[PDB]
Protein backbone atom coordinates (compact mmCIF):
# COMPACT_ATOMS: atom_id res chain seq x y z
CA UNK A 1 0.00 0.00 0.00
CA UNK A 2 0.92 3.67 0.10
CA UNK A 3 3.64 4.16 2.73
CA UNK A 4 2.67 5.80 5.99
CA UNK A 5 4.78 8.90 5.37
CA UNK A 6 2.85 9.63 2.15
CA UNK A 7 -0.59 9.45 3.76
CA UNK A 8 -2.46 12.75 3.78
CA UNK A 9 -2.96 12.47 7.55
CA UNK A 10 0.71 11.76 8.38
CA UNK A 11 2.36 14.96 9.63
CA UNK A 12 5.86 13.82 10.58
CA UNK A 13 7.78 15.78 13.18
CA UNK A 14 5.12 18.23 14.31
CA UNK A 15 5.09 19.16 18.01
CA UNK A 16 2.09 18.94 20.34
CA UNK A 17 1.52 22.72 20.17
CA UNK A 18 0.94 22.37 16.42
CA UNK A 19 -1.37 19.37 16.86
CA UNK A 20 -3.63 21.51 19.04
CA UNK A 21 -3.80 24.14 16.31
CA UNK A 22 -4.56 21.60 13.57
CA UNK A 23 -7.30 19.52 15.25
CA UNK A 24 -10.63 21.36 15.50
CA UNK A 25 -13.57 18.99 16.09
CA UNK A 26 -13.99 15.82 18.12
CA UNK A 27 -12.73 12.85 16.15
CA UNK A 28 -10.33 14.90 14.05
CA UNK A 29 -7.06 12.99 14.00
CA UNK A 30 -3.56 12.86 12.62
CA UNK A 31 -0.60 10.52 12.94
CA UNK A 32 2.81 12.01 13.67
CA UNK A 33 6.33 11.17 14.68
CA UNK A 34 6.96 11.09 18.38
CA UNK A 35 8.30 14.30 19.94
CA UNK A 36 9.63 13.32 23.39
CA UNK A 37 9.92 9.65 22.36
CA UNK A 38 10.51 7.79 19.09
CA UNK A 39 7.29 5.86 18.41
CA UNK A 40 4.46 7.02 16.18
CA UNK A 41 1.52 8.78 17.81
CA UNK A 42 -2.15 8.89 16.85
CA UNK A 43 -3.39 12.27 18.13
CA UNK A 44 -7.17 12.73 18.29
CA UNK A 45 -9.24 15.70 19.44
CA UNK A 46 -11.86 14.76 22.01
CA UNK A 47 -14.18 17.33 23.61
CA UNK A 48 -11.76 20.15 22.92
CA UNK A 49 -8.47 18.54 24.05
CA UNK A 50 -5.98 16.42 22.06
CA UNK A 51 -5.46 12.86 23.28
CA UNK A 52 -2.20 11.14 22.31
CA UNK A 53 -2.07 7.38 21.73
CA UNK A 54 1.32 5.77 21.15
CA UNK A 55 1.08 3.19 18.37
CA UNK A 56 2.80 0.05 19.59
CA UNK A 57 5.10 -1.76 17.14
CA UNK A 58 5.89 -5.40 17.75
CA UNK A 59 6.33 -8.65 15.84
CA UNK A 60 5.76 -6.99 12.49
CA UNK A 61 2.43 -5.56 13.68
CA UNK A 62 1.05 -2.25 14.89
CA UNK A 63 -1.60 -1.95 17.57
CA UNK A 64 -3.24 0.07 20.32
CA UNK A 65 -5.07 -2.30 22.71
CA UNK A 66 -6.76 -4.59 20.17
CA UNK A 67 -5.86 -6.29 16.93
CA UNK A 68 -2.42 -6.16 15.37
CA UNK A 69 -2.25 -4.74 11.86
CA UNK A 70 0.56 -5.12 9.31
CA UNK A 71 0.68 -1.33 8.77
CA UNK A 72 -0.45 1.89 10.41
CA UNK A 73 -2.65 2.88 7.42
CA UNK A 74 -4.54 -0.42 7.86
CA UNK A 75 -5.02 0.28 11.58
CA UNK A 76 -6.31 3.78 10.83
CA UNK A 77 -8.68 2.62 8.09
CA UNK A 78 -10.03 -0.11 10.38
CA UNK A 79 -10.72 2.37 13.18
CA UNK A 80 -12.48 4.69 10.74
CA UNK A 81 -14.56 1.93 9.15
CA UNK A 82 -15.67 0.28 12.40
CA UNK A 83 -15.93 3.41 14.56
CA UNK A 84 -14.68 1.32 17.44
CA UNK A 85 -13.11 3.24 20.32
CA UNK A 86 -9.34 3.37 20.28
CA UNK A 87 -9.40 2.11 23.85
CA UNK A 88 -12.29 1.08 26.08
CA UNK A 89 -11.02 3.44 28.76
CA UNK A 90 -11.00 6.47 26.49
CA UNK A 91 -14.08 6.02 24.30
CA UNK A 92 -12.31 8.05 21.60
CA UNK A 93 -13.36 7.37 18.00
CA UNK A 94 -11.80 8.48 14.73
CA UNK A 95 -14.06 10.50 12.43
CA UNK A 96 -11.95 12.48 10.01
CA UNK A 97 -8.39 12.82 8.85
CA UNK A 98 -6.67 16.20 9.15
CA UNK A 99 -4.28 16.87 6.27
CA UNK A 100 -0.68 17.88 6.71
CA UNK A 101 -0.31 21.64 6.48
CA UNK A 102 2.20 21.17 3.65
CA UNK B 1 4.22 14.58 28.43
CA UNK B 2 1.07 12.61 29.13
CA UNK B 3 -0.01 9.75 26.88
CA UNK B 4 -3.13 7.61 26.89
CA UNK B 5 -2.87 4.42 28.88
CA UNK B 6 -2.92 1.78 26.13
CL1 LIG C 1 6.64 5.37 5.90
CL1 LIG D 1 4.94 21.16 21.94
NA1 LIG E 1 -11.95 2.96 6.32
Amino acid sequence: GKPLHEQLWYHGAIPRAEVAELLVHSGDFLVREGQSQPDYVLSVLWDGLPRHFIIQSLDNLYRLEGEGFPSIPLLIDHLLSTQQPLTKKSGVVLHRAVPKSR
Amino acid sequence: PVYEPV
